[PDB]
């Protein structure tokens, strides 16, 4: 019933870094 | 689009929301002459003739103007972008001083003029990016290393432990304990080299007494490093040596708990209620935790310390150096978020003070 709420239950169902587009880092560490 | 931006004392991470990982990884610096300034790689490609200024320190932002040329190094030479076209999200401390995320927020609008923003605690981001909401993480990068238990999105503050010792620590022993052997670490350089014998061939040991006593009896923990002109030279029980710090803050002449006590002891601060659920979500992150080994020793020692019936599950994920990040990337791309930014309009009416109201 709160906005936090969904927010929490969309971080746990989120799939992870797995959703993310595959994108190239410049690391320069 | 939004933007990421996690800044460490280290480490700046940015990228765009959305992404896997962050575009850009390039040192938190800002370097004098011994033009103007150099700001984060040029710096460090120029580290024999400038000194360099770290504005974060244990990671709070300490030097604001330096901040600035950070901030705007990663806006328009790292990511280029304009900022007035991209809300950006930014990553704090925990119990980052209340004046300091206001002027974070103030610069952000004010300076840079984004449409929106926000500022999110870096071990909760962590978390997130372990599809976890509740749980306990430890955050270990360049300067700082802490404990934050965290339920259903909130840390907890009461309970935040820690350790003010971290990998530039770890380096710096490392160096000191390599010389001892009969090397030579002097230069910025060689400082350099320490840091990537460090990255690359650093554990921690299951047991510290066992592990001292296979080195000294065979060569069979030695290891080879090539350095950069080409010699060759042995690595031995300094490879965990230099990370049993961690566990034993003393080796560098600090009485602070190591990460175990403090993860215990941050623990044992929360509500008995839901501390089975901070043993068993024990999530590590930065990259001060990469170390192979580090997992298995945690839950033996931590076991050592709790319960005999409780479950004790450390997580470790692969990509922890950038969880940080992640978690940003994660949250800033969420359907969900889109009410949570702090918008320029909202900066208008309220000030710098609205991130009190709407980051927390
Ligand atoms: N594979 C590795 N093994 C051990 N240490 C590593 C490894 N990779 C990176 N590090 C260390 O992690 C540190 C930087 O990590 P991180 O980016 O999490 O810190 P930061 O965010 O810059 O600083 P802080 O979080 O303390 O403000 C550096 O000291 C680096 O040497
Ligand atoms: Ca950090
Ligand atoms: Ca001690």
């Amino acid at each position: 019933p709160s906005l936090h709420d969904a927010l929490m239950e969309a971080i746990r169902s989120s799939g992870g870094r797995e959703r993310l587009r595959k994108v190239t880092t410049n690391d320069r560490s | 689009t939004a933007l990421v931006c996690d800044n460490g004392s280290g480490l700046v991470k940015a990228g765009f929301a959305g992404d896997d990982a962050p575009r850009a990884v390039f040192p938190s610096i800002v370097g004098r002459p011994r033009k103007d300034s150099y700001v984060g790689d040029e710096a460090q490609s120029k580290r024999g003739i400038l000194t360099l200024k770290y504005p974060i320190e244990h990671g709070i932002i300490t030097n604001w103007d330096d901040m600035e040329k950070i901030w705007h190094h990663t806006f328009y030479n790292e990511l280029r972008v304009a900022p007035e076209e991209h809300p950006t999200l930014l990553t704090e401390a925990p119990l980052n001083p209340k004046a300091n995320r206001e002027k974070m927020t103030q610069i952000m609008f004010e300076t840079f003029n984004v449409p929106a923003m926000y500022v999110a605690i870096q071990a909760v981001l962590s978390l997130y990016a372990s599809g976890r909401t509740t749980g306990i993480v430890l955050d270990s990068g360049d300067g700082v290393t802490h404990n934050v238990p965290i339920y259903e999105g909130y840390a907890l503050p009461h309970a935040i432990m820690r350790l003010d010792l971290a990998g530039r620590d770890l380096t710096d022993y490392l160096m000191k304990i390599l010389t001892e052997r009969g090397y030579s670490f002097v230069t910025t350089a060689e400082r350099e080299i320490v840091r990537d014998i460090k990255e690359k061939l650093c554990y921690v040991a299951l047991d510290f007494e066992n592990e001292m006593a296979t080195a000294a009896s065979s060569s069979s923990l030695e290891k080879s490093y090539e350095l950069p002109d080409g010699q060759v030279i042995t690595i031995g029980n300094e490879r965990f040596r230099c990370p049993e710090t961690l566990f034993q803050p003393s080796f560098i002449g600090m009485e602070s708990a190591g990460i175990h006590e403090t993860t215990y002891n941050s623990i044992m601060k929360c509500d008995i209620d839901i501390r089975k659920d901070l043993y068993a979500n024990n999530v590590m992150s930065g990259g001060t935790t990469m170390y192979p080994g580090i997992a298995d020793r945690m839950q033996k020692e931590i076991t050592a310390l709790a319960p005999s019936t409780m479950k004790i599950k450390i997580i470790a994920p692969p990509e922890r150096k950038y969880s940080v990040w992640i978690g940003g990337s994660i949250l800033a791309s969420l359907s969900t978020f889109q009410q949570m930014w702090i918008t320029k309009q909202e900066y208008d009416e309220a000030g710098p003070s609205i991130v009190h109201r709407k980051c927390f």
